[PDB]
């Protein structure tokens, strides 16, 4: 028996990609998908301190 | 007005006893053939609310 | 690291592949906080217990 | 080690999520240090 436990969620990420990626663009309507999540909008510059 | 609509929006967060309140997790975590359960219960609490 | 959930299949053909959390089909695609892996050895007649 | 007894205070306040929040009064449920102890 071998048993996964996966958890998902959570800010930061790892264990995964076995895709591709592609460039970035901004001001312009777009599917976007971020380490699985997905969506679509349009992305600027932040002002967000992190 | 405003209470009305808040409670309204804020509505969107609950999971009505599914596993996410986000339709594009669902459907990228799951075959479709076994979605349909999870995404009744977000499309009957919507609906009463 | 990169997950490559395709290899395991060219090792034998399996008693039980039941997931719970995601479809077995797409696990290529997602992204995950932290996985947990562990093994044992029992009888035949209690893996319906796991 | 001589023990002796004081208060507590408002001391013990951690971030308990790694999600950016702004100019809001969010309420959570976890494992904090009761006030004035």
């Amino acid at each position: 028996v071998v048993v996964l436990s996966f958890e998902l969620l959570h800010a930061p990420a790892t264990v995964c990609g076995p895709k591709k990626s592609t460039n970035l663009v901004k001001n312009k309507c777009v599917n976007f998908n971020f380490n699985g999540l997905t969506g679509t909008g349009v992305l600027t510059k932040s002002n967000k301190k992190f | 007005n405003a209470q009305a609509l808040n409670t309204l929006v804020k509505q969107l967060s609950s999971k009505f006893g599914a596993i996410s309140s986000v339709l594009n997790d669902i459907l990228s975590r799951l075959d479709p053939p076994e979605a349909e359960v999870q995404i009744d219960r977000l499309i009957t609490g919507r609906l009463q609310s | 690291c990169v997950a490559d959930y395709s290899v395991l299949y060219n090792f034998a053909p399996f008693f039980a592949f039941k997931c719970y959390g995601v479809s077995p089909t797409k696990l290529n695609d997602l992204c995950f906080t932290n996985v947990y892996a562990d093994s044992f050895v029992i009888k035949g007649n209690e893996v319906s217990q796991i | 080690t001589t023990q002796s007894y004081t208060n507590s205070f408002t001391r013990g306040v951690y971030y308990p999520d790694k999600v950016f929040r702004s100019s809001v009064l969010h309420l959570t449920q976890d494992l904090f240090l009761p006030f004035f102890s």
